[PDB]
């Protein structure tokens, strides 16, 4: 009886412990993952970001104006 | 076209300003109503009690309800008078507030009845009347050593958790249906499901249509629990010296007054007393507790329970209060601890009526007797804790063995305690008491336990449950 | 009346301009003292009494405020208006402003830092502010503003299953908490005539509580004792239990240490107790006014379930610690203190807070909310001050012994909030268990006839060792009320005590294995199954039962 | 057999607290995706906030100054 429990008790820890193990490497591989498309992210969504910012100057206040706003940000990027 | 603006508001207390030499006299009642102007403000309707004279064309004044919501600015208005209360016949089988805005949702009283004000003076000395009956309750501990008059002051003192409420409707239970004339019950700082029990008890009961209640209880600012025993007063104050009738007057927790006036004292701006208390407790409790009184026309018996803070006696509150009394019943937590109900201390309870005149000649010795036999026993219970029993004369054994006995046999069983225990509840006429308790003295009882005599009615129900013990 | 603008305006617009909000504001005329501030290049912002009109470089960091089509092409930025004012005492958490002339009692208002505070005491020309945060950031000359609120909380579905602050702010780092509704911390109770008598039982999954001292929902109970006597663990192990029962509990920690909140957090989360629980804190470590609302705000998220037909249950870890907290706050205002230096308003505190606690009527939709307050005990002094005011509160009290101590735990609402075959059984058990407590008083060493000997020893001996129990396992009734009828009815009496516990896991296992009908007639009835067949059941059990 | 019970009840019980784990580590991954995108926002609202400072100070102030006195008299007019 004692010896059952011990060794469904040791079974029942070594599932555990795969499960947070497996758990972890999922959570690696998705961190990794995470990390690449933020990056790219951050460089699609940076030149979106200076468009919608030509674009929200012009609505609180064309092509050359947004020219010369892309060069200001990728100077104060620099 | 008199208006006033607020200027200070400090928790219940706000302070008013007027015109020149348009102020409003002390007491008198004051209107606040206004209507959200944007989104920044809420609606606001609430009622003013005036209190000082500041000086500058400036009152300070205590509220009767919440004071959130209000803003620096907003006008006041004056009514003119103190709070006014419809009295009558109007207010029989009704439930009201502090304001006499009746809760129960039954309808609106009419604004053409009659209304009195909350404040007056007290009765002159040129109109009492002083005289001495007794009322029957059913209680031994009460009956014997400790009994009521029919047109005095009665207080049941007690801490917490003890059996002040279960006494309380014991008594209603007993009287009320009894007295066949009116009653008012006000209820300050108390639990509102024990009033929402007593209200349908008291409907199932049939009491209802000769009572009139009114509701300030726990959750309630200090001004609402200041001013609710004034109308109860004076309802039953127009009963009384209107229509010559017998009036009975209960009141829940009457430190619940004081208490509130003392937390208000403080924001008021005075000086504390001892233990913190407010200068004018004494003049306060005087004033409100000078209207109850039996004159000429009719009578008003008041019964009142007593909350005693931290089970000390002698806290300045229980010690002012002790002083308006006819008949006092003071109950103690000890005894209680040992199951015996109620837990009526059989030696500092007193009563004016307890004279060989008044309740007879063999009443009055019997009583005097139980008493220096508990006193007696009072006396030896350092030396038995100590020592024990066997370092006794047989004197002072016999004076034991009689001692408990009377201890168990002043306990009883009550109707309203059925649904706790399961017995079904005793009433005992005097006489009976005072049989049993001569039986009992004399000896006659001595061979049966001492465990016999607890929670019965008489003392044939002694003999039958020791009967049934084996024995 | 002082204007900032990127470049000195014209002498006609000045004048154009002062003429416009002297018409507005309502005086005859106005002169406006304009500067030469350059950082606002996007236009002119106002300051006139104590209100400002914003300009448009605001806007700006407004964009940041609307960081939330995309975005609506900027949204719009239109004028926002604030009523403003600036401090001139800060110290021990209290502050007092100028200005704030429209604000009412209990409004929330805005430091310039970010954290809030409340409108306590509206002065003739000053404002006593509570600081509801960290005051180290406040110095005198800042500047603070309105809100146009009353005090409230978030409340919601969201907030279940989250561990959150007094304010409604999440501390467990899972994200922001999606809530649409908010409720006053500072609200009235139901009335006389919107109540009803409490009828229906509240089961804890202890045999001592839920056979000697029983609660309803709708009721308000006292867990009274000394540090280290663990009152904790009962209301964990209370918690646990309602997993199958459709109620909503909450957990208000009050002083406590966020150690032992943390512990507790994860003891909830092992058993599944996460799907209807939310969770208050407020540690040792924070501001007396932030340790004095969070039984408010524990009441006010209650509420909002209980006034839609709900069943609720609040626990207040220690209100010793609130009471403390709010003397701290008091004594710093100069208030004259009473008995044991605590203010005269001590009783209002609890009482306006533990009469939320009801049972509804079925006109108002039929809901309800239970109470378990804590109060902390020196050496078991029951008289003290604050275990006496909340005494009187309640429906009744439960001394834990540093063990139910039952010559002083009582309940009166309980008796009508139990099953009827657990009060059936109940009844014996509690005279067999006072028959024990007065009889080894005096039989400690003294011989006694057969009777006294045996039936009042044994029988209390045997009883005492079935109610102990173990963590964190609660018990369904119908179990409970099996082994109670056991040993009430006889059996166990030719068991030795060191056996009892094992009887009773074994008849357990036994119960689960074939009694399937006994515990169906039980829950389905309520009432107690055939005694010949119970009896013929253990019987059974005890033949095949092997006493050691 | 009560022995092998309470075995299969403790792998039950091992088998929920390992879901409950494999769930709570979705959950945090799902919150980290979450709060990435939210930061991301954040630098992209940040850049937007200094170009469109930038393009604003760029711009012509002369009629930005009409502009002004001629939405504060409409604000005055609001309030
Ligand atoms: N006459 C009595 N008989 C039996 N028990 C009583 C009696 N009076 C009080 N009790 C006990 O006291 C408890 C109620 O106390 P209560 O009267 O509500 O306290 P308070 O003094 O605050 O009103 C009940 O649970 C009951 O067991
Ligand atoms: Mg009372
Ligand atoms: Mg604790």
């Amino acid at each position: 009886i004692e010896n059952a429990r011990k060794l469904a008790e040791e079974q029942k820890e070594q599932i555990v412990a795969s499960a947070r193990a497996e758990a972890e490497r999922v959570k690696e591989t998705a961190k990794k993952e995470i990390e690449r498309e933020k990056e790219q992210a951050m460089a699609a969504l940076r030149e979106q970001v200076a468009s919608l910012s030509v674009l929200i100057a012009s609505k609180v206040i064309x092509x050359x104006x947004x020219x010369x706003x892309x060069x200001x940000x990728x100077x104060x990027x620099x | 076209m008199t208006r006033g603006r607020v200027i200070q508001v400090m928790g219940p207390v706000v302070d008013v300003k007027f015109e020149n030499g348009h102020l409003p006299a002390i007491y008198n009642a004051l209107k606040i109503q206004h209507k959200a102007r944007n989104e920044n403000e809420v609606d606001i309707d609430l009622t003013l009690e005036v209190a000082l004279h500041l000086g500058d064309d400036t009152v300070r004044t205590i509220a009767m309800a919440s004071t959130d919501g209000l803003i620096r600015g907003m006008e006041v208005i004056d009514t003119g008078a103190p709070i006014s209360v419809p009295v009558g016949e109007v207010t029989l089988g009704r439930v009201f507030n502090v304001l006499g805005e009746p809760i129960d949702l039954e309808g609106d009283i009419p604004a053409d009845a009659r209304r009195d004000p909350i404040h007056r003076p007290a009765p002159k000395f040129e109109e009492l009347a002083t005289e001495v009956e007794i009322l029957e309750t059913g209680i031994k501990v009460v009956d014997l050593l400790a009994p009521y008059i029919k047109g005095g002051k009665i207080g049941l003192f007690g801490g917490a958790g003890v059996g002040k409420t279960v006494l309380i409707q014991e008594l209603i239970h007993n009287i009320a249906q009894e007295h066949g004339g009116i009653s008012v019950f006000a209820g300050v700082g108390e639990r509102t499901r024990e009033g929402n029990d007593l209200y349908h008890e008291m409907k199932d009961s049939g009491v209802i249509s000769k009572t009139a209640m009114v509701f300030g209880q726990m959750n309630e600012p200090p001004g609402a629990r200041m001013r609710v025993a004034l109308t109860g007063l004076t309802m039953a104050e127009y009963f009384r010296d209107e229509q010559g009738q017998d009036v009975l007057l209960f009141i829940d927790n009457i430190f619940r007054f004081t208490q509130a006036g003392s937390e208000v004292s403080a924001l008021l701006g005075r000086m504390p007393s001892a233990v913190g208390y407010q200068p004018t407790l004494a003049t306060e409790m005087g004033q409100l507790q000078e209207r109850i009184t039996s004159t000429a026309k009719g009578s008003i018996t008041s019964i009142q329970a007593i909350y005693v803070p931290a089970d000390d006696y002698t806290d300045p509150a229980p010690a002012t209060t002790f002083s308006h009394l006819d008949a006092t019943t003071n109950l103690e937590r000890k005894l209680a601890e040992m199951g015996i109900y109620p837990a009526v201390d059989p030696l500092a309870s007193t009563s004016r009526a307890l004279a060989p005149e008044i309740v007879g000649e063999e009443h009055y010795q019997v009583a005097r007797k139980v008493q220096q036999t508990l006193q007696r026993y009072k006396e030896l219970q350092d030396i038995i804790a100590i020592l024990g029993m066997d370092e006794l004369s047989d004197e002072d054994k016999l004076v034991v063995h009689r001692a408990r006995r009377i201890q168990f046999f002043l306990s009883q069983n009550f109707h309203v305690a059925e649904q706790f225990t399961g017995q079904p509840g005793s009433y005992v006429p005097v006489k009976e008491t005072v049989r049993g308790f001569k039986e009992i003295l004399e000896g006659k009882y001595d061979h049966l336990p001492e465990d016999a005599f607890r929670l019965v009615g008489r003392i044939e129900e002694v003999v039958e449950k020791a009967k049934a013990m084996g024995v | 009346a002082v204007a900032y603008s990127a470049r000195p305006l014209t002498d006609e617009e000045l004048r154009a301009l002062s003429d416009v909000f002297a018409q507005k504001v309502g005086k005859q005329t106005l002169e406006i003292e304009n500067i030469i501030d350059p950082e606002l290049i996007g236009g002119v912002r106002l300051r006139i009494g104590n209100r400002i009109y914003d300009g448009s470089v605001s806007g700006q960091l407004e964009r940041i405020r609307r960081q939330l089509k995309q975005q609506i092409e900027n949204y719009e930025s239109q004028i926002q208006v604030s009523d403003v004012g600036t401090v001139i005492q800060v110290g021990d958490g209290i502050a007092r402003a100028h200005g704030l002339d429209n604000v009412m009692s209990g409004e929330l208002v805005e430091f310039a830092n970010g954290v809030m505070g409340m409108a306590l005491n509206l002065e003739e020309n000053n404002v006593g502010i509570v600081i509801l945060g960290p005051y180290t950031g406040i110095k005198e000359g800042d500047e603070v503003r309105r809100t146009g609120r009353i005090m409230e909380v978030p409340v919601g579905e969201a907030l279940i299953g989250r561990v959150v602050n007094p304010l409604g702010q999440p501390v467990d780092g899972l994200g922001p908490v999606e809530t649409t509704e908010t409720r006053p911390i500072e609200s009235p109770a139901p009335g006389v005539m919107d109540r009803r008598s409490v009828h229906e039982p509240l089961q804890t999954g202890i045999k001592a509580i839920d056979a000697l001292v029983p609660i309803g929902r709708g009721q308000r109970e006292l867990i009274i004792g000394d540090r280290q006597t663990g009152k904790t663990s009962v209301a964990i192990d209370t918690i646990i239990n309602q997993k199958d029962q459709n109620m909503i509990s909450i957990y208000v920690a009050i002083g406590q240490k966020e150690s032992t909140v943390r512990t507790v957090v994860e003891t909830l989360r092992k058993h599944g107790a996460l799907d209807y629980t939310i969770v208050v804190t407020a540690s040792a470590s924070q501001p007396a006014p932030l340790l004095f609302l969070a039984p408010y705000a524990g009441v006010a998220m209650g509420e909002y379930f209980m006034y839609k037909g709900k069943h609720v249950l609040v626990v207040y870890d220690d209100l010793s610690k609130q009471a403390a907290a709010y003397r701290e706050l008091s004594l710093l205002l100069r208030r004259p203190p009473g008995r044991e230096a605590y203010p005269g308003d001590i009783f209002y505190l609890h009482s306006r807070l533990l009469e939320r606690a009801a049972k509804l009527s079925d006109a108002k939709g039929g809901g309800s909310l239970t109470a378990l307050p804590f109060v902390e005990t020196q050496a078991g002094d029951i008289s003290a001050y604050i275990p006496t005011n909340v005494i009187s509160i309640t429906d009744g009290q439960i001394f834990l012994q540093s063990a139910i101590n039952a010559g002083l735990s009582v309940s009166r609402v309980g008796g009508a909030a139990q099953i009827k075959a657990m009060k059936k059984v109940a009844g014996t058990l509690r005279l067999d268990l006072a028959a024990y407590r007065e009889l080894e008083a005096f039989a400690q060493f003294g011989s006694d006839l057969d009777k006294a000997t045996q039936a009042k020893l044994a029988r209390g001996a045997r009883t005492v060792e079935v109610l102990k129990q173990d963590l964190h396992q609660p018990i369904p009734v119908e179990k409970q009320v099996l082994i109670i009828y056991a040993l009430t009815r006889g059996f166990l009496d030719d068991i030795p005590v060191e056996d009892v516990r094992r009887f009773e896991k074994e008849f357990y296992l036994f119960l689960d294995q074939n009694g399937q009908h006994l515990l169906e007639h039980i829950r389905t009835t309520k009432d107690l199954p055939n005694e010949d067949d119970l009896n013929k059941a253990i019987e059974a059990f005890k033949k095949t039962f092997v006493v050691s």
